[PDB]
């Protein structure tokens, strides 16, 4: 009755091309993310995430370039501070801080990033339905 | 808002893991869809007709194609979405291929499915919200700067000069030429290297469309396709040209290279062309043959004793005083030709490369062997100068190595310029023989295994053994190599008077400074990299810059000159046109929105942003040139008063609603 | 005198210095600049009925701080958000304001923000122990007290107890003893840890005054130039009398200042524990935030708070007309303003649904704060995402040891 | 006065005592108290018994290692084939988890597990560590110079290889050993391929006599040749090579060298003034009077 939503949120330098090079060389892994694609991580405002919380994703993952790759300069540090601050938010209102990961996936990681696929899938899994879609009400 | 939703099987790449049947009619009854259909093939003619027909018969606004991925088909669907009607950023994509088919193929085909209905769904809702953007243009600046004064900058600068781009020569050293210059013949022609360069040297040094500007680096960089806000630190030469001589006010001329300042100062240095073989006094030039003969004083090591400007005269070319210039020069492309250096082979102890006296590595072998060289082409042993009758040569020497010390890569010509110095030895000096250590000779290139199957001939032997290490007979100084015959079976311990290592290349010292100031990134190997490895090996990500020569990779000349035409001709492409068009996705300020807090301005890398007046509210305002798409700042904003172009808070917000509506 | 000095401070015109709540200096202070020109206006508060009624005053004419004198206890307000809105923050005329520690913090949040004009304002920071809701001070004292409230003259908080002075005598009850029965100082004050300003230009008590002046001197700690400027003016042109202070006072000064922390540090505890941990914390927090009407009262008292137009006005964050609001909108404050939150509890006060905004903001805002070494209203120092530096992001991925931003963040 | 567990292997007390003797004493004259293991036993011979069976092999180095780890204290060892034991038995069941578990399980059988608690040193090492005694504190306890003598350094093989697994440096041209030996006072001297095996690792000392006999052949010719007067080595299996080595190539072959082989303890004890009786050199096989004639 119950299959985990989590949304990824992946630029499209680095981590659609992962993704993208995963697919190509036939990388399976479980049907359980949907991606949105921005052009750097340093588009995602924390609003992002937390409509995303508490719209009822049971879990969020965030992956962009690795440190000093980004392909605007410097956008990823901004990424990388806010969602250090997101998590400690999400740790403070109560919801478990671990639906909420940020991967740096280079461009040519494809298998990585069906290993990231695959343990974000089974924390999830773990984790459970998230609590806000029943604290609503 | 009226979309229409094309899913493509992509010849069953897509339906061999879905039921498009299925999309699609999930798709039709979706909010704001117009139409929903399907093609085999939606990237082929008939696609784009189906799409085009079908914008004019339901008037739509926006069209979505549930197919492969936007970073392959963009460009294809944009143009059909334009030939129709419709602005091409009236279009959105939903990749069901390489993320959901390639990916959940086996076993499990309604979850597939349901993650194809999601997708659509998601594209569907942001592309209802999309709305109309113009790409800008940018005019260009008509000139370029070529940094690199080896073949492939010189290459690269006579082509676009003879296309007739005014163009600019930057090279840190007094003199251009590079490697070739340094080389004493060429593999596989047995060319003399200087005899074919010359007339191109001649060439730059002549061309009045080119800018030599040799002894100069780059401090800075600024800007975008249109123009280049490039700095460049001109070092003091410590001597003047004819020109900058009239132009200070000495009539009677500059540096003519008559030498007498060489001849009477006394400091001795050594060589770094000759890679410090040679003696060369404070002020120099390289060699006989360098381009601009203008005889560079170093002032590290110039001890202002004032005898070489008597010495120069009534020319005054020489001013020991002279500083670092600074000159800001605006360039419409760059082309990058940095080059490479021997990897460091001291490091590899088993060979004992500076420990051994008769250890050298090949490019001093070709100092050594040159006519031009500190001796009168004559290869002695440097232990006592005798003539040595056995030469070895270590192949690979640094390379295709894992272990962390040397290269896990193959430098593309050591196999082929050791076969050319076994020749040259057993040319030289008649009856010495020359042994190649070797674990798979490489020739592979044009008339390259008939010059390997030559130099067999001439009696070169071939040992396919790796050389384990090397040992130095106390007394002759003779080297004693120790490996394996792999295919004779046994152990050998070949006793040679010289031993010549063809080390590995690697980028030159400074070039990873050089690319971060032009915003290149790296290779896995460490070289510069490129837009496509395949269809693109000139042309780098960051627009407006390219790459050519060993640069990007290893490569001999004839490779070299043919990567640096190319990149004069893909730089060339947007000087002629004069235009340039860059993606519209801009950052765009809401003035009656902004609080003039000024906390972004920090946040761009590119200083796009900037408080400035408007209505007498201090407001943000954005240079629509400068800025890239990164959207750091409208992520940031907290009163929503950065409005990113074509991935805009309402249009994200409304791709998340879209995943969690049901 | 010179940046650093303390002294003592009282004023030379007797009448100023019986209305001070102690010497007279910050009265006499205000007055000097503005007759003297240093500044154009003057932002004080004023009794405008009963004591219990803290009003704040823009003031030209230099005869009318006389009125300003003395300090409210009931006065919880804040003044810097007033002067951005209602005088143009600042940007053209010179003011000198009288202020608390969550003024101080909040001036500087403005000036961070570019809100205000921290070269045009001048602030007198004084000592604070903390305010009382008026209404609260009025059953305070009906019912624990035992008096009409239309009675007393005056009140105040000295030595850790609630001294009140009605017709018949003065009484005093342990405000320790108080905030355990359900009254005393507001709940950010008893949280609160700013208690001697000196990011001000002058901080102003009543602590580390000792012997012969008990109750006629305002210890002055001078804590920059622009008010040693000010306060040698003050003491040449002779409305202030300066003497150096007493070393005993110094160090009874301190011992006071360091146990006032202790006491805000016990009840930052006893709070943050009260609220929950785990699911429980998200029932307290979503069941509190279901009663909130919009009123937007919380967005516009907030010092932090500078936007033209809240994202929690944005039909894309919140539906428009649904009012049992989503829990977005007090994640979207969350979100802003728990980086810099300077406990003022503003928030808190002019709820009309009584949710608990200070608590969950500063709860927030306190780990925060150990989290990335941001103390909010102290200085110029960016917000924490106004200013990203490669090297720090380098370092804090590191210390998590991790390839990721997953685990071994937090203890 | 930094205090070490003294491992003491197989050969040292059995076949040549004077090295351990002497090691004690010499150790405590510079900073280093060495304390006696409690029940150690062979390390299990990385060549003799890794070669037969390696999860036995990790059995005993752990059991050693566990006997210093309930001492609280860290090894120290005067052996190149005991350091391959028992500090790469360490190192490998520092990190390697299934290999933890499994040794831990067999350990159980005696009421013992290791956790992995404590560092191995080699006693060289430490003396020329700067921290512990270094060379100038080596060179200050030394009150015989020992001058006028060469002496040809032995390095052996597994204190330093594979350099990927030590921390020691270059191998192919070390020169810190012949730093101590020239703290001595002795002049160490360079002969041909000085850092060839001496032949005995392996086991191959017993399973073909003459193949590693002609292996240590080779070196005492380069030896020979370079001219010198004794071979100081760090290993109780080298010493033992080019010593009984030279008795059997004497009578397998017709070579004679009379070259004595000493440790670097004993040459540090000649050199701090202890006596040959008190050393034991009449242990060898090779008679070290030339020798004691040239530096006494
Ligand atoms: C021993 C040896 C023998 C070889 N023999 C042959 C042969 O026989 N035939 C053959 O075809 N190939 C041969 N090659 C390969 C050949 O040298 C290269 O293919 C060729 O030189 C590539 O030239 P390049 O212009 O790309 O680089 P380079 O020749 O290295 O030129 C780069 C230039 O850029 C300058 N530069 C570097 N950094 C900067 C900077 N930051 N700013 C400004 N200027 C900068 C350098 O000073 C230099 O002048 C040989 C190579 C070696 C090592
Ligand atoms: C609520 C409150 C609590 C305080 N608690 C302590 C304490 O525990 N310990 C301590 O040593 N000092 C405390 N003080 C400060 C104490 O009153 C100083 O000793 C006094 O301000 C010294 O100034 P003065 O008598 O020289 O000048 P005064 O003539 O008293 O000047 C006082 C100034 O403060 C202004 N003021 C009055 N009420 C407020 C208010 N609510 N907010 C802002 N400004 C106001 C007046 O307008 C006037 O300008 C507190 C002050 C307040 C307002
Ligand atoms: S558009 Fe993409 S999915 Fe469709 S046929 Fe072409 S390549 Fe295949
Ligand atoms: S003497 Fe003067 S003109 Fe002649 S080479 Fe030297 S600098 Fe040039
Ligand atoms: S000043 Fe003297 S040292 Fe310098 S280049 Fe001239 S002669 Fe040589
Ligand atoms: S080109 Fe030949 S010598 Fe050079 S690395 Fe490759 S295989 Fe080795
Ligand atoms: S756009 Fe936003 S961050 Fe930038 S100045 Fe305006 S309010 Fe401040
Ligand atoms: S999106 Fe913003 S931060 Fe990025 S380059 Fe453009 S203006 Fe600068
Ligand atoms: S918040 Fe702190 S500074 Fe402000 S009134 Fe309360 S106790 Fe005083
Ligand atoms: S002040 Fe209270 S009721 Fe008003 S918007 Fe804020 S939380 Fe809601
Ligand atoms: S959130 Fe509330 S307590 Fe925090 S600074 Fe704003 S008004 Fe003050
Ligand atoms: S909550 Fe955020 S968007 Fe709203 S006013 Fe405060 S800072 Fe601005
Ligand atoms: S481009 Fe991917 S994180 Fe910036």
């Amino acid at each position: 009755d119950w299959k985990p939503q989590i949304l990824a949120i992946i630029c499209n330098w680095c981590s659609y091309a992962g993704a993208d090079l995963a697919g190509g060389a036939r990388i399976q892994y479980p049907p359980t993310v949907r991606a949105i694609r921005v052009m750097c991580t340093g588009r995602v405002d924390m609003l992002f995430i937390l409509k995303a919380f508490v719209e009822g994703a049971d879990g969020v993952l965030v992956s962009g370039c690795h440190f000093g790759d980004c392909h605007y300069l410097e956008g990823n540090y901004k990424a990388a501070k806010r969602m250090f601050m997101i998590k400690n938010l999400l740790r403070n209102i109560g919801l478990d801080d671990r639906r909420f990961r940020m991967t740096f996936v280079s461009a040519s990681e494809g298998a990585k990033w069906g290993m990231v696929m695959e343990d974000v899938t089974n924390t999830i899994k773990e984790l459970g339905p998230s609590p806000i879609k029943e604290f609503k009400k | 808002p009226r979309i229409g939703v094309f899913v493509c099987h992509c010849g069953t790449n897509i339906a061999g893991s879905m039921s498009i049947d299925d999309v699609v009619n999930y798709a039709k009854t979706l909010p704001y869809v117009a139409v929903a259909d399907q093609y085999q093939y939606m990237c082929s003619t008939p696609g784009q007709k189906k799409i085009d027909d079908a914008i004019k018969e339901y008037n739509l606004t926006g069209v979505v194609v549930a197919a492969c991925s936007p970073r392959l088909h963009e460009p294809t669907f944009r143009t059909a979405t334009k030939e129709g009607g419709l602005n091409p950023f009236r279009f959105e994509m939903a990749n069901i291929r390489e993320q959901n088919s390639w990916v959940h193929m086996h076993g499990m085909w309604d979850e597939a499915t349901q993650k194809a209905k999601d997708q659509v769904r998601m594209a569907v809702a942001k592309a209802a919200k999309l709305e109309d953007l113009v790409p800008k243009s940018v005019p260009v600046e008509k000139t370029a700067m070529v940094v690199g004064g080896g073949v492939a900058g010189m290459q690269a600068a006579l082509d676009l000069a003879s296309a007739g781009i005014k163009t600019y020569l930057i090279e840190r050293t007094p003199t251009i030429g590079g490697r070739m210059s340094q080389l004493d013949k060429t593999f596989p022609t047995l060319d003399c290297s200087q005899c074919i360069l010359t007339p191109k040297m001649v060439d730059v040094g002549r061309h009045p469309n080119i800018e030599m500007m040799t002894y100069t680096e780059v401090e800075k960089v600024e800007g975008y396709i249109g123009n280049f806000d490039v700095t460049l630190r001109k070092k003091a030469r410590g001597v003047l040209t004819p020109t900058e001589a009239t132009a200070k006010g000495i009539v009677g001329g500059g540096c003519n290279g008559c030498g007498d300042c060489s001849a009477v100062c006394p400091v001795i240095k050594p060589n770094p062309f000759e890679m410090g073989m040679a003696p060369r006094k404070a002020i120099y030039i390289y060699h006989a043959q360098v381009m601009p003969l203008i005889y560079t004083v170093d002032f590290d090591s110039c001890v202002k004793c004032g005898l070489c400007v008597e010495a120069c005269g009534d020319k005054k070319a020489i001013d020991l005083e002279m500083q670092d210039e600074f000159i800001t020069v605006k360039v419409g492309t760059a082309v990058l030709a940095t080059g490479y250096e021997l990897f460091p082979i001291e490091n590899k102890r088993e060979w004992g490369y500076k420990q051994f006296d008769n250890v050298i590595n090949a490019l001093e072998f070709e100092r050594l062997i040159c006519a031009s060289g500190p001796t009168g082409g004559h290869l002695v042993r440097p232990s006592d100068g005798k003539t040595p009758m056995k030469v070895g040569f270590v192949l690979c020497a640094g390379s295709r190595d894992n272990t962390g010390i040397g290269k896990p890569y193959c430098s593309r010509f050591c196999c082929m310029y050791s076969l050319k110095h076994a020749h040259q030895i057993m040319e030289k000096i008649p009856g010495a023989v020359a042994y190649l250590f070797y674990m798979d000779i490489r020739s592979f290139g044009k008339m390259y295994e008939e010059f390997y199957y030559r130099i067999q001939h001439e009696g070169a032997k071939f040992i396919r053994g790796r050389v384990a290490n090397v040992l130095e007979d106390k007394e002759t100084k003779n080297l004693h190599v120790f490996t394996e015959d792999t295919l004779l079976g046994r152990p050998v311990d070949v006793e040679v008077d010289l031993l010549v290592l063809a080390a590995a290349v690697q980028p030159n010292e400074g070039a990873n400074e050089l690319r971060k100031k032009f915003g290149v990134s790296a290779s896995q190997d460490g070289w510069m990299l490129e837009a496509h490895p395949k269809l693109n090996p000139c042309g780098t990500t960051t627009a407006g810059v390219f790459l050519a020569g060993v640069c990007q990779g290893p490569k001999d000349i004839p490779d070299t000159v043919a990567q640096a035409e190319g990149a004069a001709s893909a730089a060339s492409i947007p000087i002629h046109m004069g235009e340039v068009e860059l993606e519209p996705y801009f950052a765009m300020c809401i003035d009656e929105l902004c609080a003039g807090c000024g906390m972004c301005v920090n946040l761009c890398p590119y200083s796009a942003l900037s408080l400035g007046e408007k209505n007498g509210r201090t407001v943000m305002v954005v240079t629509e040139a400068k800025c890239k798409g990164c959207g750091t700042c409208g992520g940031f904003c907290p009163g929503g008063a950065i409005k990113m172009q074509h991935f805009t808070t309402p249009q994200i917000v409304a791709q998340i609603d879209a995943f969690f509506a049901g | 005198a010179a940046k650093g000095d303390m002294l003592y401070a009282w004023a030379k015109d007797a009448e100023i210095q019986k209305k001070g709540e102690c010497g007279g200096a910050v009265t006499a202070l205000l007055k000097h600049a503005l007759e003297t020109k240093m500044v154009d206006a003057v932002v004080a508060i004023k009794k405008g009925k009963d004591l219990y009624d803290a009003v704040p005053t823009v003031i030209t004419n230099p005869e009318d701080i006389i009125q300003t004198a003395g300090s409210l206890h009931c006065g919880t307000l804040l003044i810097p958000k007033l002067i951005k809105k209602y005088l143009n923050g600042a940007k053209d005329m010179k003011l000198a304001v009288t202020c608390k520690g969550c003024d101080a913090m909040a001036f500087y949040e403005l000036a961070k923000r570019n809100q205000i004009n921290l070269d045009n304002i001048i602030m007198i920071g004084v000592n604070c122990g903390g305010s009382v809701s008026p209404v609260t001070a009025r059953k305070m004292i009906s019912n624990k007290f035992g008096v009409d409230p239309d009675t007393v003259h005056k009140e105040e908080i000295d030595k850790g107890q609630f001294i009140i002075e009605y017709e018949g005598g003065h009484k005093g009850i342990k405000i320790d003893e108080l905030e355990e029965e359900g009254y005393g100082r507001r709940s950010n004050c008893r949280r609160c840890k700013m208690k001697i300003p000196r990011q001000a230009d002058i901080a102003a008590g009543n602590w580390g005054v000792i012997g012969d002046k008990a109750g006629k001197a305002t210890f002055l700690e001078i804590c920059s130039e622009k008010g040693a400027n000010l306060v040698n003016s003050a003491q040449s042109k002779g409305a202030l009398e300066i003497s150096p202070a007493d070393p005993k006072g110094i160090d009874i000064r301190a011992k006071v200042e360091k146990a006032m922390f202790n006491l805000g540090d016990e009840w930052r505890h006893r709070d943050f524990e009260g609220m929950g941990k785990g699911k429980d914390r998200l029932k307290l927090m979503m069941s509190e935030s279901s009663k909130c009407i919009k009123c937007y009262a919380c967005v516009e008292a907030c010092p932090i708070c500078y936007c033209i137009e809240c994202s929690t006005k944005k039909p894309w964050y919140i539906a428009p007309g649904v009012l049992p609001t989503s829990f977005m909108f007090h994640l979207i404050r969350f979100a802003h303003v728990s980086d810099s939150c300077i406990n003022c509890g503003q928030c808190e006060e002019l709820c009309p649904m009584e949710i608990p905004n200070a608590l969950f903001m500063h709860s927030q805002q306190v780990e925060i704060e150990k989290m990335f070494g941001h103390i909010p209203g102290q200085d110029m120092t960016p917000p924490i995402h106004a200013f990203v530096e490669e090297k720090a992001e380098r370092a804090r991925l590191d210390a998590t040891g991790t390839d990721s931003i997953y685990t071994n963040i937090f203890t | 006065m930094h205090e070490y567990a003294f491992f003491l292997g197989c050969i040292a007390p059995n076949r040549y005592p004077g090295c351990e003797a002497s090691a004690i004493k010499t150790s405590e004259k510079v900073g280093i108290k060495l304390l006696p293991l409690k029940g150690a036993s062979c390390c299990p011979a990385p060549g003799a018994f890794g070669s037969i069976d390696l999860n036995v092999w990790y059995a005993m180095a752990a059991r050693n290692l566990v006997l210093a780890e309930e001492m609280k204290k860290d090894i120290a060892l005067i052996c190149n084939g005991c350091y391959k034991s028992i500090w790469e038995v360490n190192h490998i069941l520092k990190h390697n988890d299934e290999l933890r578990d499994n040794v831990n399980e067999v350990l159980a059988e005696i009421d013992m597990q290791f956790k992995g608690t404590i560092d191995v040193w080699h006693l060289a090492e430490l003396y020329y560590d700067d921290k512990v005694c270094g060379v100038q504190k080596i060179k200050d306890s030394v009150t015989t110079p020992l001058s006028g003598a060469k002496v040809a350094a032995h390095y052996g093989c597994h204190l330093m290889k594979p350099k990927k697994e030590r921390h020691f440096g270059d191998t192919e041209n070390p020169m810190w050993f012949e730093e101590l030996i020239g703290a001595l006072g002795a002049e160490p001297i360079q002969y041909r391929n000085k850092m060839q095996c001496c032949g005995a690792g392996g086991g191959v000392r017993g399973y073909d006599i003459v193949h590693a006999l002609d292996i240590t052949n080779e070196k005492l010719i380069n030896i020979q040749e370079a001219g010198a007067d004794a071979i100081t080595e760090l290993c109780p299996f080298c010493q033992l090579q080019f010593d009984r080595g030279q008795i059997e190539i004497k009578e397998k072959f017709g070579d004679v060298y009379n070259i004595p082989v000493l440790h670097y303890n004993e040459l540090l004890g000649l050199a701090q003034g202890m006596s040959p009786q008190d050393l034991a050199l009449d242990l060898h096989a090779i008679d070290c009077t030339p020798f004691l004639q040239k530096v006494l």
